[PDB]
């Protein structure tokens, strides 16, 4: 149970503005 | 969308609500989601009072009461996590999240009952950082905090050596971690945040059925990583208790956290719309309680009383004579003569005047308790930090001591065990109690009647030495034998409590340290002002120096002084 | 900003094993300049790191340093090169060295390895590692020449203690400025620090990160008894698997089988060391592997007598098909280890079997192109990735616990479900592999590899391969098949495979359920409606019908025929028939499972809006014969609908008729061999069957949903 990760997660795009 | 979740919150709702009213955020861009149930106390009344008092300034408040029933069926008590409670918490948080997606609201900040969000700029500093799930790192009294650093196989704590250099603030900036619970701050505009889900576990779920191990899995599956960062001081929360205590225990714990706030800040003011149910101070079951203080020193005393009624303890105040200001004409009027052949054990200086005043104050206290004939009295000083469950534990220990009966004379409650060695003998049949030793720092001690009579029989009016050095002589433990030979009788029997109950507020060479003693003039003359010692202070702390095989494990410990959960 | 061309990495590696190739690729990815030493001569030292040895490398280094003994502008680097992977860029390494400022930087580990007495004579450092380890240093050429000139000893004596004794001198230390990377800023060791390493993924490369001091090392050096963890780390650092870039060196070194000459030979070896289900199907499948049968030899060692009839049956076709054959019977009383040893020995001696592709009999190979791909991957050992059905069991181990037994790793769950693709590295494979020939000839020349220990053959085999320095790959790109569960197997029946619907559902379905069933379920015809509200769809296949009727006949006790009953709770049959309830044979629960899984969906897709649970109480086999009892009178049935299945051919074994539906004047002429009949049987279908004249007929009945 060794070597834990730091997985690559980026910042997802913003949702389009409401109307 | 500030989304509280309260239950048995009557002891702490005023302070947390007062510190949640002042968040620097234009109050027309906010909401509430207070939703409480299953509460013994009158949480409903106070929460309704506050919310009706404030339902105007905010944007749109909500509420969901379920006052009936008043307990879970398959539960042991108020602090047991039966699976029904986990299910209910999961469902309620999921409903909150669903209600914060149909209002088209960015962010949802999940405060809880006791998490005192002190700093007003918490929300702005979390918002201006642009991460999907961020959660400030609240302090505590012990190791406990609100972020893990690794889960092993089924989601249980595994300490990774990158914990202590965060919790002690040796690194700064946001650090990717796999767990944040209690106070966090989701986002609800970023695209990936449409798959976070509280209640229905992700179909690949294998671990146990907790309420914070069903979230971490969901956030790992949807590619969002839980941050935590600690650029400044944010809040305080109390350590969770075991699953078998009473509600009064939780009230006392939150009182302790409130007390902890006062060491380096002004107190946490309650809100203005609701009022605090003032409690009745009690005399601890004692005869007297004393507190030495200086008239010139005004800041310390106010904090000390605040602490004292915070634990419903009355106080009989006394005034300490200014040894520095006193001159020889009245110094020798009482026959005050320094003990022949005495110097400073660490520096070599003969004596000082602050110690002289402290000795005179203690002497007068002893004389007064002798004259009035009190059975047992308690003594304090002007710089304290009360440990957890102070009053109840002292009461239980002294009840045991009195019921058993023995020659207790100068029972200690706070000192510095300078003689770091193999453990000390334990007094039979008495718990938490060990025999005395060589120790300075007579911060707090209970002077008895017979002990007072013997000490006054000593007549130390021809021998002045600091009380932290005077006391060890009278029960025959001083290393230097010449001081012992200078005295006659050693009939005192000092004892002490091994879970020490009072520590100094500020250590030597630290912030907020202004020693009334030590840095003063010599008992004679008026042009030797020993400066406050920076390098050779030699009284830093007997806590990192005691981290050796001191043991003392043969003692019998109370059913109390056991707490904490997966964290320590 | 020292020039990135004044750096010269010097390694040492006598032979060229696989670890050296791994290091060479990792160092080349960043465009270092490696100059090796001692490439070809013999290892004149001793054991690698057991106790002692290896003083010879310093001698080579001294001999080489006379060439650069005058240069001043070059920074030199010496890393032992069997178990090291470079994790970073040259410019960053040079910058970190210069920022360190010193002239000779050593690698710091937490143990005084060769000797203990001089522990205290080292300096004192509060936080980082303290002692010295001569595994790798970086410094100016002049200081290294001055530091290596003083070597005069035997070629066998130990190395590290010489460096230790030299460094321990205070005056020498201050004169030449010898320092230790106390905080692990450049050199990182994987002994005693195995709890402070995390993999920090990135856009198109991977990199490790020491949490306790928050630095990013450059030379991971898996010294000591931790080569397994380095092997695991070898898949990622520094370009092995990048979260967007598929794999790294995972599609090259491919032969593509050129030449036109028939592909290289094989020595197949099927082992059957258990009573395993579905054996004849696997034996037949052996005749279909995509390889010209004039090269593939064979060796089929049974070890169980119960499996003798099937091999005896299928022997001649295998004898014809393959270019050579040999068996070993169960009477030789051969232990499994001895059998595997004999197979390996028989390929070792022949100078022609270019490969060896063992295959246990508990491995169903769905893909028919496995051998081509495995031969094409061109590695010393390799397996396919067979996974049990809908579970996590498989043939490999993420990691080894200190007991040399399975201990789960952190990416085993993400390998089993094929969220990552490549050719990995793993410390144990089993149940299928392709061992290259030369590795079997001149790199593992002993005989007793499997046996020779109390341990089971598999673990001993994999240990004997790990110890010699040969990687054990595992390729999981495509779908290569599934395992079979042979944990419990009741062999005391006529055809034991029938009771196998609770352990291996997929192969059960592939063998027994009719072949056209999925097409009829999807709704592209086939399902017939000879008369209103009756359905005629294919369920069972020839094998299942034949074996079921054979078992039923072997039972024999064709009870029934009395209007009164003992089997029914009431005890009064509305219409007796010569039948046997499935409850007698033990085939009750399995039939209920068949109804619950393969029949329910058909009705829920044919009668829209109906939801069924396929609960049943009455189900039986009936035998119609012109002698004992003819067909049945008109009646009705106490179920929502009934299932009617024929069990043998019409005309070839009986001349008669099907069923007649009164209210529609409907006749069913010829029942087919395997299909089924569906019709409501409560109110609106007063049905009655025609009798039979010649032969015998059996039919299936089940009154679903009472
Ligand atoms: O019916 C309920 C049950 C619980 N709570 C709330 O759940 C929290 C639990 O109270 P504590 O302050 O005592 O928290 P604990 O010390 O018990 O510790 C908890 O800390 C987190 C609370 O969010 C974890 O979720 C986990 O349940 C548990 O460790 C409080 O917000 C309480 O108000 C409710 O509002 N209603
Ligand atoms: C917060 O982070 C998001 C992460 O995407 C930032 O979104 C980026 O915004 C810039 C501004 O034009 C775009 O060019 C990028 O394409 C966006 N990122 C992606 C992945 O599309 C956002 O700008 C950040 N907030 C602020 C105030 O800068
Ligand atoms: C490595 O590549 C760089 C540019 O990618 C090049 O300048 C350098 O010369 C290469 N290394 C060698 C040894 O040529
Ligand atoms: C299944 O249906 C196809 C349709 O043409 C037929 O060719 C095949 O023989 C059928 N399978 C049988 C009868 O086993
Ligand atoms: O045999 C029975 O009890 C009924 C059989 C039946 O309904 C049929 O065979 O059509
Ligand atoms: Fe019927
Ligand atoms: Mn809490």
């Amino acid at each position: 149970a060794y070597f834990p990760e730091e997985r690559w997660s980026p910042e997802s795009p913003l949702q389009a503005p409401r109307v | 969308l500030i989304a509280l979740l309260a239950r048995n919150a009557a002891h702490a709702l005023p302070t947390t609500l007062g510190a949640l009213e002042r968040l620097r955020h234009p109050r027309e861009r906010t909401a509430l989601w207070v939703a409480t149930d299953h509460n013994m106390d009158n949480t409903s009344t106070v929460l309704r009072e506050w919310l009706v008092a404030v339902k105007s300034l905010y944007h749109s408040v909500e509420w969901r009461p379920a006052e009936e029933p008043r307990s879970y069926p398959d539960e042991e008590g108020p602090k047991h996590w039966s699976d029904s409670r986990y299910e209910h918490v999961m469902k309620l948080r999921q409903a909150a999240l669903k209600s914060a997606r149909d209002m088209w609201a960015d962010y949802i900040l999940f405060v809880d009952a006791d998490n005192l969000i002190l700093n007003p700029d918490t929300l702005s500093l979390l918002i201006a950082e642009n991460k999907t799930v961020v959660a400030p790192m609240l302090d505590s009294r012990a190791a406990y905090s609100n972020f893990w650093c690794g889960m092993t196989s089924q989601g249980y704590y595994k300490r990774t050596p990158a914990y202590i250099p965060i919790r002690k603030r040796d690194r700064r900036g946001c650090f990717a971690v796999p767990m944040v619970h209690s106070t966090f701050l989701i986002d609800l505009r970023k695209a990936a945040s449409r798959n976070l889900a509280f209640y229905p576990p992700h179909p690949d779920y294998t671990w146990s059925f907790d309420d914070i191990i069903v979230f971490a899995f969901s956030c790992k599956q949807a590619e969002v990583q839980m941050y935590v960062c600690n650029k400044e001081e944010y809040g305080f929360l109390p350590v969770p208790l075991r699953a078998h205590s009473t509600l009064q225990d939780e009230a006392e714990s939150f009182m302790h956290v409130q007390l902890e706030v006062m060491v380096k800040h002004p107190p946490a003011e309650p809100s203005r719309f609701i009022s605090a149910p003032t409690k009745t101070p009690d005399k601890m079951g004692f005869d007297e309680v004393f507190m030495i203080n200086l008239r010139r020193r005004q800041d310390r005393r106010e904090r000390m009383l605040r602490a004292l009624q915070a634990q419903e303890i009355e106080c009989r105040l006394v005034e300490a004579v200014d040894g520095k200001a006193m001159n020889t004409s009245q110094v020798e009027a009482l026959g005050i003569q320094m003990l022949p052949g005495y110097r400073d054990p660490y520096h070599g200086r003969p004596l000082t005047k602050g110690e002289l005043g402290c000795f005179l104050s203690h002497y007068n206290i002893w004389k007064e308790v002798v004259d009035r004939g009190l059975q047992k009295s308690l003594v304090f000083e002007d710089d304290l930090r009360f440990e957890i469950f102070f009053k109840r534990r002292l009461m239980n220990l002294m009840r045991d001591v009195e019921r058993e009966g023995l020659d207790w004379d100068l029972i200690y409650v706070g000192r510095k065990r300078m003689q770091v060695e193999h453990p000390e003998k334990a007094v039979p049949r008495v718990r938490n109690l060990v025999e005395a030793d060589y120790s300075y720092w007579t911060l707090a001690y209970v002077i008895s009647l017979q002990g007072a009579r013997k000490l006054l029989a000593a007549e130390p009016l021809s021998k002045m030495l600091p009380v932290d050095e005077f006391l060890p002589v009278m029960f025959d433990k001083h290393p230097v034998s010449e001081y012992k030979a200078h005295f006659s009788l050693r009939n005192l029997h000092a004892f002490s409590v091994e879970p020490l109950l009072i520590y100094p507020t500020h250590y030597t060479g630290d912030d907020g340290y202004v020693s009334d003693t030590e840095t003063s003039v010599v008992w004679n003359n008026e042009h030797v002002k020993t400066d406050w010692d920076r390098a050779k202070s030699q009284k830093m702390r007997e806590q990192q120096a005691l981290s050796r095989e001191a043991k003392n494990s043969d003692v019998l410990q109370s059913p109390l002084d056991s707490a904490a959960r997966d964290e320590l | 900003p020292v020039n990135p061309e004044k750096l010269l990495v010097i390694t040492v590696a006598t032979a060229e094993t696989e670890g050296y190739l791994r290091f060479l690729r990792s160092a080349e990815f960043f465009n270092y300049t490696v100059r090796t030493l001692g490439l070809g001569e013999e290892w004149r030292g001793g054991d690698v790191a057991r106790t002692v040895g290896g003083g010879q490398k310093v001698r080579w280094l001294k001999k080489e340093m006379e060439k650069y003994a005058d240069r001043e502008d070059m920074i030199i680097m010496f890393v032992d090169s069997y178990d090291v992977i470079l994790a970073g860029s040259p410019t960053e390494l040079l910058k970190k060295f210069v920022q360190s400022g010193s002239r000779l930087l050593f690698s710091a580990e937490s143990f005084c390895w060769p000797e203990w007495g001089l522990a205290e004579q080292y300096p004192e450092v509060g936080t980082g590692k303290r002692f010295l380890n001569s595994g790798g240093f970086i410094g100016f050429a002049t200081t290294i020449h001055q530091i290596v000139r003083q070597w005069k000893y035997k070629d066998d004596d130990d190395d590290q203690l010489f460096y230790t004794r030299l460094y321990l001198d205070p005056g020498l230390r201050e004169k030449l400025s010898l320092n230790l990377d106390h905080k692990s800023r450049i050199f990182q060791n994987l002994n005693g620090a195995l709890d402070e390493v995390v993999l920090k993924f990135d856009r198109n490369r991977v990199r490790i990160r020491n949490v306790a001091y928050d630095t990013l090392p450059i030379v991971v050096h898996g010294n000591g008894p931790t080569k397994l963890q380095l092997n695991y780390l070898g898949n990622y650092v520094p370009n092995g698997w990048t979260p967007e870039g598929g794999c790294g060196f995972c599609n090259q070194d491919r032969r593509t089988l050129p030449g036109g000459q028939p592909p290289p030979r094989v020595f197949l070896a099927v082992f059957v060391e258990q009573p395993t289900p579905f054996l004849p199907r696997f034996l037949q499948r052996l005749l279909l592997l995509d390889y010209p049968p004039d090269r593939v030899t064979l060796f089929l060692h049974n070890n169980e007598v119960f499996h003798e009839p099937h091999i005896a049956d299928s022997w001649p076709q295998l004898q014809d098909h393959f270019s050579a054959v040999k068996l070993v019977g169960p009477e030789e009383a051969l232990s499994p280890g001895e059998a595997r040893d004999m197979a390996m020995d028989l390929c070792r001696q022949d100078p022609e079997c270019e490969f060896y592709f063992s295959l246990d009999a508990d491995a169903v190979l769905t893909n028919l192109q496995t051998l081509r791909i495995l031969i094409e991957e061109n590695r010393k050992v390799i397996a396919p990735m067979l996974s049990r059905h809908g579970k996590l069991w498989s043939n490999f181990w993420g990691a080894l616990s200190p007991d040399e037994y399975y201990a789960r790793s952190e990416d085993y769950v993400e390998l089993v479900q094929r969220k990552r693709v490549g050719v990995w590295n793993v410390p144990y494979i089993s149940q299928a592999y392709v061992i290259r020939g030369d590795t079997l000839r001149m790199e593992l020349p002993q005989r007793d590899v499997f046996s020779g220990s109390d341990t089971d053959p598999d673990m001993a085999f994999c240990k004997s391969f790990r110890d010699k320095g040969i990687f054990l790959h595992l390729s999981n790109q495509h779908e290569f098949g599934r395992l079979l569960a042979t944990s419990r197997y009741d062999t005391e029946h006529l055809h034991p495979d029938l009771w196998q619907i609770f352990d291996n559902p997929v192969d059960w379905k592939e063998q027994y359920i009719h072949e056209n069933y999925s097409r009829a379920l999807e709704g592209e015809g086939i399902v017939e409606q000879p008369c209103p509200d009756v359905y005629w769809f294919p369920l069972l296949s020839e094998q299942m019908c034949d074996e079921l009727v054979a078992e039923m006949e072997h039972y024999g006790q064709w009870s029934g025929g009395r209007h009164e009953d003992s089997r029914l709770a009431g005890g009064y049959e509305n219409v007796p028939t010569v039948d046997i309830h499935m409850k007698q044979v033990g085939y009750e629960d399995q039939w209920l499972q068949l109804l619950r899984t393969y029949v329910g969906p058909m009705t829920e897709s044919l009668f829209p809006g109906y939801h069924t649970k396929a609960r049943a109480v009455m189900n039986f086999v009936v035998r119609y014969r012109p002698d004992e009892q003819p067909s049945l009178r008109p009646h009705h049935d106490s179920s929502t609908f009934t299932l009617n299945v024929a069990l043998n051919h019409k005309g070839l074994d009986y001349e008669g008729g099907g069923c007649r539906f009164l209210r529609y004047d409907c006749v069913i002429s010829s029942p087919r061999k395997g299909w089924a009949l569906l019709h409501p049987g409560r109110l609106t279908h007063y049905h009655e069957g025609l009798p039979t004249t010649w032969g015998t007929r059996y039919i299936m009945v089940s009154f679903v949903d009472p």
